[PDB]
RNA sequence: GUAAUCGCA
DNA sequence: ACAACTGCGATTAC
DNA sequence: TTGT
């Protein structure tokens, strides 16, 4: 109660690499549809390519989360809030201050259109869509799962 | 908030009818109700001497309180009801993990004890300090969780050492002594 | 509610080739399947027994 | 800086009373009843007492 | 399968000749490295030596500049058998009207009796020859011919 | 469902798989209860009932329609070229998925034409990025993939889709306060709301309003005298009670749609199921752990949240 | 002693709330009575209306919203509606200084007769004071001298008593050293035929250093049917180019040859707008087009184009009083054209003239995110 | 802040009485208000009294026009401060009869006796006169004696003005903190 | 690519950072290497 | 409060002292009354003789 | 209680406006929420209402957006709630609607005490809205009253002043406590 | 009767999958319908076939 | 049309409708609107417009003209851009005000209640 | 007293 | 042939 | 239905 510790719209700070990191990816997969285009490479290779570098991008950006905090703002309420353990962890932390990466379409298969956008910026609204997808399957997972325990 | 891990915030509303019979009974043994059916209508229009009856008579008494999702053993525990002006039930904080509570329109229920021996039981093994390690892997259950835990990780968590402290090398160049 | 129509769903078998089946959706909610086995066999599944002649369905109908 | 999208367009005054004959707003939904009547669906009961009166003076 | 990603940005020298050239599962060109090597990242005060012996994917050349954090290898140390490996099947949609060719390393025969699936011995193209394709009648065909 | 005006309209808009001929709870298979592609537009991604039945009972779209054929429509703009050049075609689900459909925009430039910029697209129930020469559809309606519940939703780009289904739930307890305030901030669809809810006086005539009174309300017209009957303090079915005052004064024009009267949880003509308080997000003493509020009692005393209930007993 | 830094600039016509000007035949028609409807005739406009222009006040108020100063040279009456309109000016910091008042006459309102003879054959027995400006006693001549731009619509050629009242202005101007815009937004009756149209403006075309039409305007000036045959040719057997063969929409450029009739000696720059999406440039010395977009479909319930043009005028006059290398300069007149370019695409998301016109901030926001880094 | 927040007294309408009313949720012909609008009206009448106890007023206006609180007749003690606050609004000539029970207390009000003499109803009552109050502290810049200023911000209702306020806040806390100087029990 | 592209994060987030070293840049309480924060910078200065 | 809506272009002043007060950010005759004559002669290229034009003319109105 | 992103709440306790969290304008906040509740549910709309909200207050206004507001540009909701408190602050000259240092966020002070609290917090109004179910519906308890002609248990229902059930989950947790006789008594008597 | 009680919307999707030109008004399961649908079925063994999603709406009805 | 109001109260005449009333003898005011279903500020028009008419029931007459349909009647008038309004008098010796652009409704009652 | 339907956590 | 979360509360229909 |  003395301290006070709030959230605010400022107070979710991504990494300062985020820009950079985001802009080759979109560059390198402008080139490899232009490249698949003429002819260079097939369709597999291009969803390998795609899936592969966003998830990495959204790994990269996951691990980095943590040591910037550390680092550059130690008192950030939100970092405090994860790393004592009350409320929050690096996973949902990191739909809000990162990225929210490739989410699973319905049958197991890759939507392969990312979220580069975190509940900051604010989500597009086929973003919004697809992680409708993921709600989905998160209730009727409830469901399941409260019945067959 | 300011409650203790025995004791539990009770409605008065609700204890008037679960006690009803024992300050039935006070009200007969004290020169204030000559029958059953005085003390009835002396309890239905809300005497001041009612409530006071009833405070003395559970201060002594358990209560039985339990959810809905009883999972685990711990479910069900008991408490020392403390007559509070409302229609909310109180509830200690660090003993919301073991019913899987949250305040956020959750519901339970209230049982009392008759007989001595359960009363005994309810007040010997069923109380809240005597389980504090959850019976699968032997594990402290009730811990500070969100605010306490945040007001901790204020007060333990450190000071400015390095470049955040002074702007400048104090090689060109703490001071509080407390006995 | 489903609408009626062919539907061609298809299910892989245990040991073998995939399986696969016609269904015919009526208004009342008729179902007149139709499945093949490895060879042609072209059976109905309208029956309860083993399997049933497609030709023989086509010539009582009037082929 | 200036947002982009102009912000006077989300601003609405507190005391408004919506006008629903805006140009955002669909036609007025028609009474059923009356919707009904002007097309011919459904008869006054004028009508059928009429019709009734001549088929009984009919027979 | 941990990406190795540049420390600074500078060039990067290594010897071409122990690593043996292939061809990524991203369809780009790299180096396929067996053997320990020491890849040097020159930077304006600084040089950077990291790399690791098992067969990883070096997706980077000799005397590039690279910037800092850029994916220079893929070390994909972690190779095993997958019990749930699933032969997943994905279909090419054609995005324009016309016609099919293909020039060779194309079975002219069709893999069943009957039926239009042909198969590839070999890789190769496939060519769509743009067009609007129409339906011609019985009738439309005597009066509609080749080169009208 | 009378609780709030919210609920009369959001309970004709559902769709249910269970019922006479379908899929009982526990047939539904779990395939049945996710979103399939086809349902973009359609069929809301974020509206279901929570329990046994999730995945089986859903709102219907905002801007959808029943087709010919039984087929639920949805509302397409086509920027090809054309005599026209602009239409709103009510494309079938199995129609829409032979076409490019970009719900992107175009502000982007290259130093080359803008016909070949890139964007995300739909084709063949897939997600791709193509030229804006090969769009041949584009979704422009903001409320178009929604429906009433979800998009009353201020800012649902900054919320995640699980905490959606909880708020459009909640949106529909709201209890109609003794007194009614708008909100400061809002998505501009609570005014259609109280205009379809059925707890406004809407005219059906022009004219002018004569005489004013709480019983009624007359409206002089073309030589005729049209009289509305008010609602003064009645019940609804979830014992929530149900007023109406007078917003028009005494001599004013109204035409023929226009508002004579606000009903209950409604002012101004736009949908107010809430009051606008003061609000500050820090931990109090443990009064607010888990989620609990403490609130002061300025709100008691000057009844802002104060609220009728009837409730009826019959022998 | 000297005067501000930010080179003031005139705006001399009519003060109209929602005029347009330009008015033709469109093929497309809507419901007559359902008025929400005709919003899809925003969404794809008739071409003539793609970016429509208005009042010059308009163009003041934008210049001045985008940063710098303006003033609006006219008469309005002593009525409500003229104190109104001045009250608006000058709220949003519009110069008021040339605006007369006079009580004899009311603004907007012009009586006629209607005297049916074999057809409905009107006259005007008097004149609105938007349109009465008289030369000798009702022109600031300091307003003159501080003015570098003087900016005036052909709306004031179609009166009788405003035609000397602009000549004079522009002398006036000139004797000090200002430049004159002129921006055609032909109205209805100068759509009849290009000969008299031609004949009726050239006196104000031949005074005019710097001039903005539109793509229609310009065509119906140079045989307009020309034009319509030839963005209609198809390659029969063979395409020659890419262009032709994705069959996109034309953007024709056209040649200094072709515009030479409509050229005179102290023409310095020629302004062919498409539209809020092409954008084309003449000087004696280069030729070229500036590449746009549009995009009124983000915002569809909103959708208003009235102010698009007065917009993009209102850029243009900014940037040419602030950069004087444009003249000079072709790729700088490009980068400040994209600034004018942006204003438009702004200035076409909001109902209202006025009420949706671009700031300085949010039109330099709009290039930056519009256009890559190397272009702005 | 404690003082003039909790601490100060006033004088509101407590108890109204009506003549021919079925109940507080009805309307009454001649009258564009519900009987529970014309109580929430009442409730909002700020009033200026130096004296405990109950008082009676009563409204007693005719004809068509708008009863204000200038039509509410008081005892010499009370007085009104607004006199121009909207109780109703009479659209037909009727003849408008209530009574009112002025008395002077602390804080707010719950309407407890509900059930009690027909005719006459209940309304709560929030005895506050001071709406809101801000003090901010700025230094004095004295050097080594670390002086500082104090400011207070009072907004009152009209029952009594800012300095009347803070007079009577210090007092009271005043008035509080003697016991403590008294002999011991 | 030979010519440059269009993305959405061509331009620089905004940041009270930014903007309060530019404010400091001035008067000479700190100094940056140019005329514009950079992110390094931004960094530092949330830190310190 | 009319002072608000009587703007200094509608009063006829010399251009000087008219940009003199656009300059000090004075659009509205109720803002020059606010200011004072010392204040008003602080104003950059504003003489003595200007204050009396200005009074001169207020005082015509 | 609740609000339109998502959060749902049970009033606690009903303190005095003397108690209750001031601003530096001196007026006590209505509702005080707990701010752990942002990174578990994941809303960020609300902190943006919230903003908005206390912008519109001060100028008077009323905002109705439009979802995805991010198509015109990125952060435009930011940009939008950041101008408009700015503008409020100006206009109504209080400093505090916007910090430059942490905008969105001012440091109030504590009723009680007086004295400031050390971090900033988020100050706005939100749209709260009050729920059906209602403590006085969901209030039930009996002592003894009546029984069901077959099985002679007690009724169910609130409204038949019936008991509460002990299900075969309950009877679990109280054979592994251990205490034989409570059982007993709830199962007999 | 019920198998053969295909709805005007059964017609339309029965020609619609399996190329037919039987007019819209003729609701009933011709056996020309069946042939088609046998070729079809056995045409899906030699690959010549798409499956059908039974969870498209194109393929279900509301009611 | 007995059982339902109509909507609009505003009659699109054509031009031959509109040379008949000017012709013949009127007994009320008679206002004239030129729109074009393209013109932006028109949709502001035509609901002042029915404001009006609503506000005088059968005390003036008000028609508005398209012209898209009718583009030389409505060039023979003299009328410059869309936001037109007629306003012909009763007596048919006074002359017709006419008015351009957006005005407000509190200006056309005015200038029917006294000009014409 | 049983069903149907919705909600609750 | 058999079973597939735990309870609570509200309504209407028999 | 899903599987037993
Ligand atoms: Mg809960
Ligand atoms: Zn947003």
């Amino acid at each position: 109660t003395a301290t006070s510790i709030s959230l605010g719209i400022d107070d979710l700070l991504t990494i300062p690499s985020k820009g950079w990191l985001v802009q080759d990816a979109e560059q390198q997969s402008l080139i490899l549809e232009k490249h698949h285009h003429y002819g260079n490479v097939h369709a597999v290779e291009k969803l390998r390519q795609s899936i592969e570098i966003w998830y990495a991008t959204s790994e990269y950006l996951r691990q980095e989360m943590n040591p910037n905090f550390r680092m550059t703002d130690p008192f950030n309420p939100v970092h405090i809030m994860s790393f004592s353990g009350a409320r929050g962890n690096a996973s949902q932390v990191h739909q809000l201050v990162g990225m929210r990466g490739l989410m699973s379409d319905p049958q197991g298969q890759m939507i392969d259109l990312p979220i580069q956008s975190n509940l900051r910026e604010g989500l597009s609204l086929t973003e919004y869509i697809i992680s409708c997808y993921g709600a989905r399957k998160g209730v009727v997972d409830t469901a399941v799962r409260t019945s067959d325990a | 908030p300011s409650l203790s891990l025995h004791r539990c915030g009770l409605p008065r509303e609700i204890a008037i009818e679960l006690f009803q019979t024992f300050v039935i009974r006070g009200l007969i043994r004290q020169h204030l109700a000559s029958n059953i059916g005085v003390a009835k209508s002396k309890i239905r229009e809300k005497e001041p001497i009612v409530w006071e009856i009833l405070q003395e008579v559970m201060q002594g008494h358990p209560v039985l309180l339990n959810r809905a999702p009883t999972l685990h053993r711990l479910g069900i525990q008991a408490f020392q009801p403390v007559l509070v002006e409302g229609r909310a039930i109180c509830l200690h904080p660090l003993v919301c993990k073991g019913f899987n509570a949250d305040f956020d329109g959750d519901q339970m229920a209230v049982h009392v004890p008759l007989s001595l021996e359960a009363q005994v039981e309810a007040r010997l093994l069923m109380f809240s300090h005597m389980n504090l390690l959850s019976p699968a892997i032997g594990d402290p259950i009730s811990v500070p969780t969100q605010d306490m835990l945040i007001g901790l990780y204020v007060l333990t968590s450190g000071n400015h050492r390095g470049i955040c402290v002074n702007r400048y090398n104090p090689c060109n160049r703490k001071e509080p002594f407390f006995s | 509610l489903q609408s009626p129509g062919i539907y061609y769903r298809s299910e892989l078998d245990h040991n073998g080739i995939s399986v696969y089946t016609g269904t015919i959706i009526s208004d009342w909610g008729g179902r007149s399947e139709l499945e093949i086995d490895r060879k042609a066999r072209i059976w109905a599944r309208v029956s309860r027994k083993q399997k049933i002649s497609i030709l023989v369905l086509s010539s009582a109908m009037g082929l | 800086g200036d947002p982009v999208y102009p912000t006077i367009n989300y601003i609405q005054d507190p005391d408004e009373v919506i006008d629903y004959r805006g140009p955002d707003f669909h036609e007025p939904t028609p009474n059923m009843l009356a919707y009904l009547k002007e097309h011919g669906k459904i008869i006054s009961r004028e009508e059928l007492e009429k019709i009734l009166a001549k088929e009984k003076t009919e027979e | 399968a941990e990406h190795v990603r540049a420390p600074s940005n500078g060039k990067i020298k290594f010897n071409e000749d122990l690593v043996h050239p292939t061809r990524t599962r991203h369809g780009h060109p790299a180096f396929l490295c067996s053997i320990d090597l020491y890849v040097t990242i020159e930077s304006e005060d600084i040089l950077h030596n990291v790399n690791i012996p098992p067969k990883s994917l070096l997706l980077v050349q000799n005397d590039q500049y690279v910037e800092s954090e850029q994916v220079i290898a893929e070390i994909r140390a972690g190779i095993s058998t997958l019990n749930f490996k699933e032969k997943v099947r994905k279909h090419i949609y054609s995005d324009s009207d016309g016609e099919m060719h293909w020039s060779t390393d194309v079975y002219h025969a069709p893999e069943f009796t009957y039926g239009n699936v042909h198969l590839l011995p070999k890789t190769s193209h496939l060519w769509i020859l743009l067009g609007r394709p129409c339906r011609s009648s019985l009738v439309y065909l005597s009066i509609h011919k080749d080169q009208d | 469902d009378r609780t709030n005006p919210l609920t009369q309209i959001v309970h004709g808009r559902k769709l249910s798989y269970l019922g006479p001929g379908g899929l009982t709870g526990r047939t539904a298979s779990f395939r049945i209860r996710d979103i399939h592609p086809s349902h973009y537009g359609r069929i809301c991604p974020i509206d279901t009932s929570e329990g046994i039945n999730v995945g089986l009972i859903g709102s219907l779209a905002i801007h959808a329609r029943i087709g010919h054929w039984g087929s639920l429509e949805s509302p397409f703009y086509e920027i090809s070229e054309r005599s026209t050049g602009v239409r709103m075609l009510y494309l079938s689900p199995g129609r829409d998925e032979y076409y490019m459909v970009a719900a992107g925009n175009s502000l982007a430039l290259n130093q080359d034409i803008q016909e070949e910029q890139v964007v995300p697209a739909r084709y063949r129930q897939e997600f791709l990025t193509i030229a804006w020469e090969q769009v041949h559809l584009r979704s422009i309606f903001p409320f178009q993939y929604f429906s009433i519940g979800a998009s009353l939703i201020p800012f649902i780009e900054h919320n995640d889709a699980n905490r959606a289904l909880m708020s459009s739930n909640m949106q529909r307890q709201a209890v109609p306060l003794s007194r009614s305030e708008k909100c400061i901030v809002g998505t501009g669809l609570e005014r259609q709301a109280a205009l379809d809810s059925g707890a406004l006086a809407i005219a059906e005539r022009e004219g002018r309003v004569v005489y004013t009174n709480t019983d009624k309300i007359l409206l002089a017209g073309n030589g005729d005298i049209l009289s509305i009957p008010l609602v003064i303090y009645q019940r609804s079915n979830k014992n929530t009670c149900m007023h109406q005052k007078l917003q028009v004064p005494r001599g004013k024009c109204i035409k023929k749609g226009q508002i004579l009267a606000d009903g209950a949880a409604t002012v101004g003509g736009e949908l107010a199921l809430g009051k606008n308080v003061l609000v500050a997000y820090m931990p109090w003493e443990g009064y607010n752990s888990e989620d609990a509020v403490l609130i002061s009692e300025r709100l008691v005393y000057e009844d802002i949240y104060t609220s009728f209930h009837i409730r009826k007993y019959e022998i | 002693f000297p005067y501000p830094n930010p080179p003031l600039v005139i705006c001399f016509g009519a003060a109209q709330k929602e005029f347009v000007p330009t008015v033709r035949v469109s093929h497309e028609q809507m419901h007559q009575d359902k008025y929400s409807e005709w919003k899809m005739l925003q969404w794809n406009p008739p071409e003539f209306v793609r970016a429509p222009g208005g009042p010059p006040s308009n163009v003041a108020i934008s210049h001045v919203r985008l940063g710098g100063r303006a003033a609006f040279m006219g008469k309005v009456g002593n009525d409500e509606f003229g104190q109104e309109m001045v009250l608006l000016m000058n709220k949003e910091k519009v110069q008021t200084r040339a605006v007369k008042f006079d009580d004899s006459m009311r603004t907007g309102c012009t009586h006629m007769k209607i005297k049916f003879e074999d057809g409905k054959m009107k006259v005007e027995k008097v004149k609105e004071p938007a349109e009465d400006s008289l030369s000798s006693s009702e022109l600031n001549l300091d307003v003159l001298k501080e003015a570098r731009i003087f900016h005036f619509n052909s709306e004031v050629l179609t009166s009788s008593s405003m035609r000397s009242t602009l000549f004079k202005a522009i002398s006036l101007s000139k004797k000090f050293g200002g430049l004159v815009f002129f921006d055609l937004n032909l109205p209805l009756p100068l759509w009849r035929s290009r000969d008299e149209t031609r004949n009726l403006i050239k006196e104000a075309w031949e005074q005019a250093n710097i001039i903005e039409v539109s793509r229609q305007e310009l065509e119906f000036l140079l045989d307009e049917e020309h034009y319509e045959r030839k963005r209609n040719y198809r390659p029969q057997y063979f395409a020659e180019n890419f262009e032709q063969t994705k069959q996109r929409r034309d953007y024709y450029h056209y040649t200094p040859a072709e515009i030479a009739p409509l050229w005179h000696d102290g023409l310095k720059l020629l302004f062919v707008t498409d539209g809020t999406l092409r954008l084309h440039y003449y000087s004696p010395s280069f030729d070229g087009v500036v590449v746009g977009t549009e995009d009124v479909l983000i915002t569809p319930f909103t959708c208003d184009r009235t102010g698009s043009g007065d917009a993009v005028v209102a850029g243009i006059m900014r940037k040419l009083t602030t950069q004087p290398e444009m003249y000079h300069d072709q790729d700088v007149l490009e980068r400040q054209l994209r600034f004018a370019i942006a204003a438009g695409i702004i200035s076409q998301w909001t109902i209202g003239a006025v009420r949706g016109f671009p700031t300085e901030s949010a039109t330099q926001n709009l290039k930056e995110q519009v256009y890559v880094p190397s272009m702005w | 802040r404690r003082a003039l927040l909790g601490e100060i007294e006033g004088t509101c309408i407590t108890r109204v009485k009506s003549e021919k009313v079925p109940h507080e949720y009805s309307t009454i012909t001649g009258i564009q208000e519900s009987v529970h609008e014309i109580l929430m009206n009442l409730k909002e009448i700020i009033l200026r009294s130096n004296l405990y106890g109950t008082s009676d007023a009563s409204i007693c206006v005719k004809g068509p026009g708008s009863v204000t609180a200038q039509d509410i007749i008081l005892p010499p003690y009370v007085e009104i401060v607004d006199n121009t606050q909207h109780i109703a609004s009479l659209t037909e000539p009727i003849d408008f009869c209530i009574g009112l029970q002025i008395e002077r207390n602390r804080g707010y009000l719950i309407k407890t006796p509900h059930n009690f003499q027909d005719g006459s109803y209940p309304i709560d009552a929030v005895f506050m006169p001071v709406r809101n109050a801000n003090h901010s502290i700025h230094s004095y810049g004295n050097g080594n004696e670390k002086q500082e200023i104090l400011f207070l911000e009072i907004w009152t209702n009209g029952s009594l003005t800012p300095k009347e306020a803070l007079h009577e806040a210090s007092r009271n806390l005043i008035d509080l903190f003697i016991p403590f100087l008294h002999m011991e029990e | 690519p030979e010519k440059e592209q269009w993305s959405r994060w061509q331009r620089r987030r905004p940041d009270v950072e930014t903007v309060f070293l530019k404010a400091m840049a001035e008067t000479g309480q700190v100094k940056l290497y140019g005329d514009h924060p950079t992110l390094t910078e931004t960094a530092l200065y949330r830190a310190r | 409060i009319a002072l608000k809506s009587i703007f200094i272009d509608q009063s006829e002043l010399p251009s000087r002292i008219y940009n003199c007060l656009k300059m000090s950010n004075i659009y509205t005759l109720l803002d020059l009354l606010n200011n004072s004559q010392e204040d008003l002669m602080k104003i950059e290229h504003f003489r003595s003789e200007d204050v009396k034009r200005i009074l001169g003319i207020l005082e015509k109105y | 209680v609740a609000g339109r992103h998502g959060n749902k709440g049970i009033i606690s306790k009903i303190l005095p406006r003397q108690d209750m969290p001031y601003l530096q304008d001196g007026r006590s906040v209505d509702m005080v929420f707990n701010p752990l509740g942002v990174p578990s549910r994941m809303n960020v709309g609300q902190i943006f209402e919230c903003s908005l909200g206390l912008a519109g207050s001060l100028l008077d206004r009323h905002y109705r957006i439009a979802p995805f507001d991010e198509r015109y540009e990125q952060e435009a909701s930011r940009k939008l709630v950041f101008s408009e408190l700015y503008e409020a602050s100006k206009q109504t000259a209080n400093p505090w609607v916007f910090e430059p240092e942490y905008p969105g966020k001012s440091r109030i002070f504590d009723g009680r005490t007086g004295n400031p609290f050390e971090q900033p917090v988020i100050i706005g109004k939100p749209y709260i809205l009050k729920l059906i179910h209602q403590v006085d519906d969901k209030i039930h308890g009996r002592s003894s009253g009546h029984y069901a002609l077959v099985t002679q248990q007690p009724l169910r229902g609130r409204a038949k002043q019936g008991g509460q059930r002990v299900g075969e989950m309950e009877v679990w947790a109280l054979e592994g406590f251990g205490v034989a006789h409570i059982l007993q008594e709830m199962l007999t008597y | 009767q019920q198998r053969c009680e295909l709805g005007r919307i059964g017609r339309r999707n029965m020609n619609r999958r399996l190329n037919l030109d039987i007019p819209q008004n003729n609701t009933f399961l011709l056996p020309r319908d069946i042939l088609a649908a046998a070729d079809h079925l056995i045409g899906l063994k030699f690959g010549m076939g798409a499956l059908d999603d039974m969870n498209h709406l194109k393929n279900k009805r509301i009611r | 049309g007995k059982y339902v109001r109509e909507d609009y109260l505003v009659k699109k005449v054509s031009a031959k409708d509109i040379q008949e009333l000017i012709k013949g003898e009127r007994n009320v005011p008679l206002i004239i609107d030129f729109y074009a279903t393209w013109c932006g500020p028109c949709i502001l028009m035509a609901q002042e417009l029915e404001m009006l008419a609503v506000e005088y029931e059968s005390n003036a007459l008000i028609v508005k003209v398209d012209t898209d349909d009718e583009y030389e009647f409505a060039r023979d008038m003299q009328v410059r851009g869309l936001p037109t309004l007629y306003f012909i008098s009763p007596d048919p010796n006074k002359d017709a005000i006419r008015t351009e652009g957006l005005i407000p409704i509190q200006m056309m009652r005015d200038i029917i209640n006294n000009d014409l």
